């Protein structure tokens, strides 16, 4: 399309919304009112910087779907994946994980890292 | 410069009071400020009676001394006078009536009402001879 | 044999507070730094502002909670002492005066204006020249005891600094709008209070135009409801907290202050000078508000009608302010840069029985109310003395045409007293001035970073 | 009113210098005096002004003959090349806000 | 070839010969009174840097200097054949005569890279 | 069968206006905040910046609507303001003066009637209390008053309250570099013969401007930059009367001269922690400042522009005429000396006139004969052409002497409609942004576009 | 066969300087701006501080010439100036002032001449009017108010524009964390016998550095931190006499006393929309503030401290006596209380001499006993040795008191070139940056650099 | 992974070989407004500057990656036995500083030669 719809499809289920991704990323980054604006300009570069500093480490460095080697645990949940993709969005999903978010984000640096050390040593080989 | 002619009854019989008078020559009497009165006797040292002012009329009579001294303004026809109430027979003295020295320093009791400070003594100029006997 | 994948830039949201930037159309590249709101800085928003109405969701609100209503206060004290700051102070005016009885090249109400005379200083600093100035009955106090001098009111509080004529006031539309990965959600619902869920919730880039006006008692020029009457509170039952009442019909207002009154350049010492009223060309009419008895009944009458279930088979009055200072007292309002006081006693003049007929035939038409009231020249504002503002006056008359938005109302609530309910006008605060506004807006945090099981598995190379 | 003191009399040879002094006393030392001289009748004349530093201010007709200094409380003038005519009463005043108190003088 | 050259060297040589030096450039990007306009000068620099970059992000092409990509070429754009486009202009002529359609073109690298992907997991997902 | 490919850190610019920094040369670390300009917050550039002469490329060039000057001036306001609010203020000397003649020692009475002893109420320390003080004060910084009064006031009471230069601080001319930000570029011109619009054959790109000094005056360019080949005249709109025209010239013309009298700076309190420094007294003689200016050297600089002047506007006879008049801020040549403000008359420096055809040797001039111009001293100064704030300058205690060098006029013409023949070009000060544009007349900021797209054979590999 | 790999996050840093910023605990969320060193605006660090001892590292530290000290020297002169700006100054109040001698009701004759009971004129609410006032000032706040006086004035009326402390605002040491940018370290040294130069052998990063207090202070370091291990000697030069030498105890001892008096908060007015406070009246008997230290616990400290210089200063021997005297701002132990500012006239505390060889055991001492300190108050005072400062300091109704520690001592030789053998030590406050040197001698600011490159027998792969 | 900002230090060559994704974590973490609004801006370019150095050399996102250009003896005579397990970054840093310049321009053309035969190989079929 042509994005420019902020927010889009938030209603919609989590399985319809793997097709709207785009109008996100897109419109991120893009005298006391002179300061405010100042204030405004450099909060939007933190907040850009932040989440392009968690996709480089964990590799999806411009990947915007991405899949990694640590495996899911069926504390955090049972839910089917017909039950994922087609009965609830994105926004109760991020609320109901969200006590284990913290130890999820630490797995990933992990598991990236020895994907490193190990592909060195084989590439070590000739 | 300035030249000060002072005349009157030198010489008293009866004894109820003085008046004296002293003409100025030059420089008014309304402009540069102040002007001052001066007593000597014969035999004591000399003695301050009163102040006047040229501009604002501000009269600084001896502070030791109670109402006894009178001093006129006479600003019209450039002159001031002298009248000392109730004279003694210990008062026998000349009088020498004085200009001051400029030194313009000017300080406020209130607002928009300012006066000079006093400064030192500095024409001076002859005496009349009084002798007060009855 | 579920894996772990990432999703970036999902719709998903959490609340937050940040801070936001002016934003308003370039209509006049003219006039410098003349608006005192500083509309140049102002970035122009868009010609047709890009929407997103989001369905298959709910969100809750609440704006007495709300950031942006503080922040938006936080702004107006800077942008006004940012005006001031280069301006004269009237400091040395404070001296002592002599007014007497104004002559009139109506006996009952020309004592509002006092012709007074003042020691000013000149070009030079030693000499004085006599001066002579009209000052309100308001601004003057009668100094000590059996006297025949007056002086001004704010010499003994606080130095006192005057709004520069070169700086207008006037309410230009403004938009407040969040930086980049931040956004704003607007509830639809028309009928839609404060606090609860919104079934119709749209993100938009920033808020519309929003008009800062200053007002104590009725809102002026504001955005109008759709459904109906709409009344917002936090706690009804809690008499100490205010009710504001949002209305979706207008009502004509007409205030003018008639009188031709020279506007004198008076100097008060070196580059220090100020302007004061001159004289009186004419006969001395007190200024005054007109209002339409059936556009006023019928607005009255039918806030009664939904006032009457939060409050079931209680009657319902309307009654005048208690009084005291008469600054919550009156209406207060600006009008070309001259602010009035106006007594709002003919307004709130009525009783509402909820059985009854009320047909509008009975009510004879062209009838209007007229609301005698005077001009302070010299506010504190803020409902704290720690400033002070000089309004200079505007020569010829002048006049102002608006229309009503919402009634600011307070209820009484006597613990002994069962069946009729008081309801008293009051502005305990300003910032109910701007929340009935900001009632369909929320400052929320976008959070692009998403995760869900799935199947895949990142392949490794050999 | 500052009270200055002063020896009552100075002894000196003729075609010598004399140093007259006066004494200043007062809670405040600070008041500046002004020197004058007292003939055989007819009226007295006014020499020079002292005041802080030794702010000389000799105003009409004196040669520069008649210096002076300042030692703590007491002050010190120097006169040289007397003459017969040079013989008189030295008085040194103070000024204030009133109360001019005036000085004994030494006779010579 | 002419790694070496100064800032913005080769601006009015030929159209490939300026593409062997395009290191020289991107070097030198991200490189009181005075110090409100020394802040903001030093804030100015980073977006600038970071609006360019976002653009390479989302077209895949985060790291590459040099990058194809899989959208068609419209003849409507530019006619002229390939020999005379890389030896008979420079970058200031390039970027004129097809100024009109730039906004056009920022839109189909979206939607080509966004549909290089979806695909891609599906083929992922069958083992 | 052609694919779009994407090119990064190509060398394509566009026109944009930006905000620039400050830069200086790390000259003297000493000294306590003297300097006005703050040349101790700008960055050094480099012992040897880098420099590339690009070629192939042309460029077009509109230095009138250029956004370097107007933000330049933005700043020196700014640096103006700040460096004056630490500093005390002349009201309390807004008191009735008892102004008379000067007195002389022993040791001219028609230039002596220039300075006038003048007395006032002084507020001391302590504020209730005033003592008479003196100083001496200028005949163009006093008005009388009041008609038939021996009693005048500063003309600048009146108009605002307004303050003195503080001791404390010196603006002498410190050249001053303003550098731009990362991922712009300043082009700069080469063309010896480019006047002020025109394509520009051997532009270079720089990373930022060299040495550019800020000197304020009306009517002569002071200590400027020398051009190379010849002397250029640039205009907005040759026909156009009422736009400036400015001359560059590419030989030296050197003024030197003082002010000749050693005066002692008095200290002078008039109230609590304000105090001023006003002239205490005149030690010897009276006499005027005085400037000179060589006859051989003039001419011969004026013969040459006197041609150049006939190319725009042939067959037309070249003369040039003294100012028209009126006030003294745009009639006489303002300039900054050590601190104190001149005003010297430049009539005996436009009085000639031109000719095309004829002989204009040098040995017919005799040599050694030197151009006297009078100089008239005012400390009370208002500028930027508006009646806003002072600058009160203080005395210098002693002698001052500055040489400088004359670099350009600021010529502008009549533009007689009914009158034919002759042309009379007359000096003016129209606006002083033109004592800049000199400076900045061969630079352009410009904002680079490091993205470039075209077709190629090339295509992207897709995994199967 | 060898190729160059890249490593990224590597620990190495290299030395630099770099700009920081406060942090403090959100403790009070109320009192709005009542602190003047605004912790409101610094961030909270961390309920638990990531502290982590680094091995087999060795780094040099030398906080002779830290910027981490002088960014706080300069924080200091800004976060003052910030909180005056919008307070009332005292210039209306330099007007002629009638003093005379305090009287006291029916209930020390050569004590009593402290304060002075001063009338003068003050303006009332309109500007024609003024009204007699009286009020209560120092002795050391007045002088003889030059020739022809009977009369007082304030003593800063000549000297600036001397402005007034809001009472509304409190300056008490709240304790604040200097703290570092992303990718900017801090390191801590933890050898227990480091002094001011040489390297560390248990250099240990930190996020940002712990607690520290803004304590001003002239002779004794007060509520400071303990030294661990034992009394530390640190100094730049120990040969050179004209550098201070600090001494940081590991032992405190307590210096507690008061202004024993109730004084009436009188509310005055002078001009339109100004008021200042001062002392109203006396209710009791006028005592001298004494500020009371053990005999003991002073006694056995200076033991120490004198055996420790022995080491330094072998075969020599070592005493202490009172200060040079002169200006009254560095002869005295001047200190912070309530509010108050005090100047305590430190000469019984260094009233003693150490030998090498001796007995000084604590039987000897008597117990109990104290040592009395004189001290006057000075309510007007000029801070940083500069001639722009005021800080009135308004009177706190009721009597004041303070408990604090002893820390550290700020000391000074005199090193006779001709004297042999005894040698003088006395307390100076030399420079106001040596109070925050001794809370900053463990810490320096690092960049960290995480690009490292190294040979390796990897090779990259090339696409064919 | 339980290890901090930087620690292994003074450890050996290798030790720290596994010890760098901690401290990359910790990269980008009124008179007090002013100057915390300065070391803001300060960070952000302290890791930018890291940021595109990375970018120029196709180690985007690498933590560890090879490279084609080849070590000279001239920089350094010690062996990899002797360089990986006896000294620390501290002197590693300090020995090679003079030549820090040359090799990130030699890097730097090396990686730009990568892709101009790169595309000419994609562009035979
Ligand atoms: C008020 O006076 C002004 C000034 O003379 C005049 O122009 C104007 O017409 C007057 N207004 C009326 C209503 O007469
Ligand atoms: C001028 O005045 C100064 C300052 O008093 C003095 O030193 C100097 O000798 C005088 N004469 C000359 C010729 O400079």
């Amino acid at each position: 399309a042509v994005f420019l719809g902020f927010l889009g499809a938030a209603g919609s289920t989590m399985g319809a919304a793997s097709n709207t991704l785009t109008v996100q990323a897109r419109q991120l980054l893009s005298g006391v009112w002179g300061f405010k604006q100042l204030q405004a300009r450099v909060l939007a570069i933190e907040r850009y910087l932040e989440v392009q500093q968690l996709l480089g480490i964990w590799g999806c460095s411009g990947k915007l779907i991405c899949c990694t080697n640590v495996p899911w645990n069926s504390t955090w949940s049972n839910r089917t994946q017909e039950d994922i993709w087609n009965n609830m969005t994105w926004m109760e999903w991020e609320r109901e994980i969200g006590n284990y978010t913290h130890t999820i984000y630490s797995l990933l640096e992990e598991s990236q890292f020895q994907q490193e050390i190990n592909e060195k040593d084989l590439l070590a080989l000739d | 410069q300035v030249q000060l002619q002072e005349s009157g009854p030198g010489l008293v019989r009866p004894s109820e009071t003085l008046s004296l008078t002293c003409t100025v020559s030059g420089g008014s009497i309304s402009d540069r400020y102040y002007w001052n009165w001066i007593r000597q006797r014969p035999g004591k040292p000399l003695e301050w009676l009163g102040n006047i002012y040229g501009f604002s009329e501000r009269t600084y009579h001896n502070p030791s001394f109670k109402s006894r001294v009178t001093i006129s303004k006479d600003t019209s026809k450039n002159q001031f006078f002298l009248s000392l109430s109730s004279v003694t027979a210990a008062d026998t003295a000349v009088y020498y009536c004085v200009r001051d020295r400029l030194l313009e320093e000017y300080y406020e009791e209130d607002y928009d009402n300012w006066y000079r400070v006093f400064d030192a003594l500095e024409v001076w100029g002859r005496g009349l001879l009084v002798t007060v006997s009855s | 044999n579920l894996w772990v994948t990432v999703y970036y830039g999902v719709p998903v949201w959490k609340e937050a507070k940040t801070t936001l930037f002016c934003a308003s159309d370039a209509k006049a590249y003219e006039k410098e730094v003349h608006n005192v709101w500083a509309t140049h800085a102002c970035v122009p928003t868009d010609p047709n502002p890009q929407e997103m109405v989001l369905e298959n969701v709910t969100e809750n609100f609440n704006m007495w909670k709300n950031d942006m209503v503080d922040q938006m206060h936080e702004d107006v004290i800077s942008l006004w002492d940012q005006s001031l700051k280069p301006c004269v102070k009237l400091t040395p005016l404070c001296v002592t005066l002599n007014c007497t009885n104004t002559t009139v090249s109506s006996n009952a109400n020309f004592e509002e204006m006092k012709n007074c005379s003042f020691n000013a200083t000149t070009e030079i600093k030693d000499k004085k020249k006599n001066e002579y100035a009209l000052f309100y009955k308001l601004d003057i106090v009668p100094l000590n005891n059996s006297s025949g001098k007056y002086r001004l009111i704010n010499c003994n509080t606080s130095a006192c600094t005057q709004i520069c004529p070169k700086v207008t006031f006037e309410p230009i539309p403004i938009h407040y709008c969040a930086p980049a990965g931040y956004a704003i959600l607007k509830c639809n619902n028309k009928t839609f209070n404060g606090t609860g869920p919104c079934n119709n919730v749209s993100t938009v880039q920033c808020t519309h135009g929003i008009k800062p006006v200053v007002s104590t008692q009725l809102l002026l020029n504001g955005s109008l409801a759709e459904k109906e009457i709409i009344i917002r509170s936090e706690n009804l039952t809690n008499n100490a907290k205010t009710i504001i009442v949002h209305l979706n019909e207008s009502v004509g207002i007409v205030c003018t202050r008639p009188s031709n009154m020279t506007r004198k350049s008076i100097r008060i010492g070196p580059g220090q000078t100020f302007y004061a009223l001159g004289d009186i060309i004419g006969d001395i009419r007190q200024p005054h508000c007109n209002i339409s008895k059936q556009n006023w009944n019928r607005t009255l009458q039918q806030v009664g009608r939904k006032l009457a279930e939060h409050f079931p088979n209680r009657n319902i009055t309307f009654n005048h302010s208690s009084g005291g200072d008469l600054e919550i007292t009156t209406h207060s309002f600006n009008c070309r840069g001259e602010f009035f006081y106006c007594n709002t006693s003919g307004l709130f003049n009525g009783t509402y029985h909820p059985n009854g007929t009320y047909n509008e035939t009975a009510v004879n038409s062209s009838d209007t109310i007229t609301l005698q009231c005077r001009i302070k020249q010299i506010i504190n504002m803020w409902q704290e003395v720690g400033r002070c503002m000089y309004a200079p006056p505007i020569a010829g008359n002048i006049t102002c045409n608006s229309n009503i938005t919402g009634l600011l109302l307070t209820r009484d609530g006597g613990i002994n007293q069962t069946g009729e309910e008081i309801f008293r006008p009051g502005g305990g605060d300003m910032r109910d001035n701007w929340r009935s506004e900001l009632y369909k807006y929320k400052v929320v945090e976008i959070k692009p970073l998403g995760i869900a099981p799935t199947k895949c598995k990142r392949r490794v190379v050999e | 009113q500052p009270v200055v003191t002063q020896s009552p009399s100075a002894s000196a040879s003729l075609g010598a210098s004399v140093k007259l002094t006066c004494t200043l006393g007062s809670g405040n030392t600070n008041y500046a005096i002004a020197w004058h001289q007292q003939q055989e009748g007819k009226a007295p004349r006014f020499l020079m002004r002292v005041e802080s530093g030794g702010s000389h201010s000799k105003g009409d007709g004196i040669p520069h003959r008649f210096s002076g200094s300042s030692s703590g409380a007491e002050r010190y003038l120097t006169i040289s090349n007397l003459q017969s005519e040079d013989e008189a009463d030295y008085f040194c005043q103070t000024w204030t806000t009133g109360t001019h108190v005036f000085g004994v003088g030494t006779k010579l």
